[PDB]
């Protein structure tokens, strides 16, 4: 694939699908690390609307686990359960690297959909508490990066940036999906540093008001549940 | 030279003393220096926000040497007053010895109306 | 008094409606340019290839 | 007098600022959809060779 960059994408991709849409729930790990990161690459690189089928096949792999359901692996298997998981973690690293490169392309429905998965994702991920600390370091990596997105022009005009100011994708992005999933980390957290991380991130990006001020936010409720983060110990029994 | 020495006690206010710079840079008028103070008819908001600075007392046989009157030569020269204090804005954008006049004001209040505008190198008001 | 605040509250009412409009007219040609960029670059990508 | 009507005369400059800007900016976006449109030709041909 790497090698065959001169147009020889289609074929290949019609003999990868075959490979690739029935594999998903193969046993063993390394197999699917692979196919993740291949997955991964190949789909920064297609942009001929086999993002869709491909991506969906991701989708499946983020899917793929939840948590340890089996306690009795803890102490025991706790290291071999999350090696498995590294697989899904790996998937939804790249998956984030394709949601910073892709979205400046033409077609939004692409990034918009990737955004809209991560964040379903994520959402989901808190709606089950997962524990493991690779669910930690997802949160983690997934926050730090969606909490740049920031906005220059007055709409919609969320841009994240590497080593640079800014660059620009303006081309149909929401925020509430935001404020609901940190409201969620607000009221399920049980670590520190993701709090910690997303906290000190928060005020910044509370200036850009533009993009509270864009998609329906009724940003009173946190400041509630910021009261409640300080008044009552609720909280301080979460570490 | 004792009536003298209580003559300069009265040329002396009461009250504190107290003058700011107002300046208003443009977009692009970033390290200009010069477009900065040749500046005029500043933005609106900027305007805006300058109205309600206070009061302000034209400068003629009306106002006498009472409150400051540095640079009698021309106009609303907004003034902030009360008793203890009193802060006059002697230089704006509106103003026109002159560029020492707003280059010797010990602290500016600036209009930035730009992108990553300012930095304290950028002016040369020493003072 | 009261008609100066009513101007300013007036004007408000077409400056900043009339801003916004522009800078939407702004990122409309921002968009424009970049995907010139990037058509360019297939372009010469593709010809090399 | 108001302040000389300061805010009467700086809503006039802000008018004619819009005025020219959006005209210009107009005269340019046309330009840019016309060159994006051409590209759109060019590499058709380039793909079908």
């Amino acid at each position: 694939l790497l090698i065959n960059r001169q147009f020889y994408e289609e074929e290949l991709i019609n003999s990868v699908v075959i490979s690739q849409l029935s594999h998903i729930p193969e046993d063993k790990d390394h197999q699917v690390r692979k196919l993740a990161t291949q997955l991964l690459v190949d789909l920064a690189e297609g942009c001929h609307t086999h993002h869709f089928n491909s991506l969906l096949d991701i989708i499946e792999k983020v899917m793929a686990r939840s948590l340890s359901p089996p306690p009795e692996l803890e102490e025991r298997d706790v290291a071999a359960y999350s090696a498995s998981l590294e697989d899904v973690k790996t998937a939804v690293l790249g998956l984030l690297v394709i949601l910073q490169t892709k979205l400046y392309t033409l077609p939004a429905s692409h990034a918009t959909r990737v955004y809209e998965m991560l964040v379903s994702h994520i959402q989901l991920h808190y709606k089950h508490s997962y524990t493991l600390p690779i669910a930690s370091s997802i949160r983690l990596q997934a926050f730090d990066f969606l909490l740049l997105l920031r906005a220059d022009s007055l709409h919609r005009l969320g841009l994240p940036n590497k080593d640079g100011v800014v660059r620009f994708s303006p081309y149909s992005v929401p925020y509430s999906l935001l404020f609901r999933v940190l409201l969620q980390c607000l009221k399920q957290e049980s670590d520190w540093k993701v709090l910690k991380l997303v906290l000190g991130r928060l005020p910044e990006s509370l200036r850009y008001k533009v993009l509270i001020f864009t998609s329906p936010c009724s940003v009173d409720q946190l400041c509630s549940a910021l009261c409640s983060m300080l008044s009552g110990p609720k909280t301080l029994e979460r570490l | 030279s004792f009536e003298r020495s209580v003559q300069l006690l009265d040329q002396i206010p009461s009250y504190d003393t107290h003058k700011i710079a107002v300046l208003y840079v443009g977009e692009g008028q970033s390290n200009s220096e010069l477009a900065i103070l040749s500046n005029e008819h500043g933005s609106y908001r900027y305007t805006e926000f300058l109205t309600g600075l206070g009061r302000l007392i034209e400068l003629k046989d009306c106002q006498p040497d009472k409150v400051y009157l540095g640079g009698l030569d021309v106009q609303f020269t907004y003034c902030w007053h009360d008793d203890i204090m009193q802060a006059v804005f002697h230089i704006a954008t509106l103003m026109p010895d002159k560029k020492r006049h707003l280059g010797n004001d010990f602290v500016s209040i600036v209009y930035n109306d730009s992108g990553e505008d300012f930095k304290l190198g950028t002016i040369k008001g020493q003072f | 008094t009261k008609e100066v605040e009513m101007m300013k509250a007036a004007y408000r009412k077409e400056l900043e409606k009339n801003r916004s409009h522009v800078l939407q007219q702004t990122q409309r040609l921002d968009t424009s340019q970049k995907r010139i960029l990037e058509l360019e670059s297939h372009l010469a990508k593709k010809d090399h290839l």
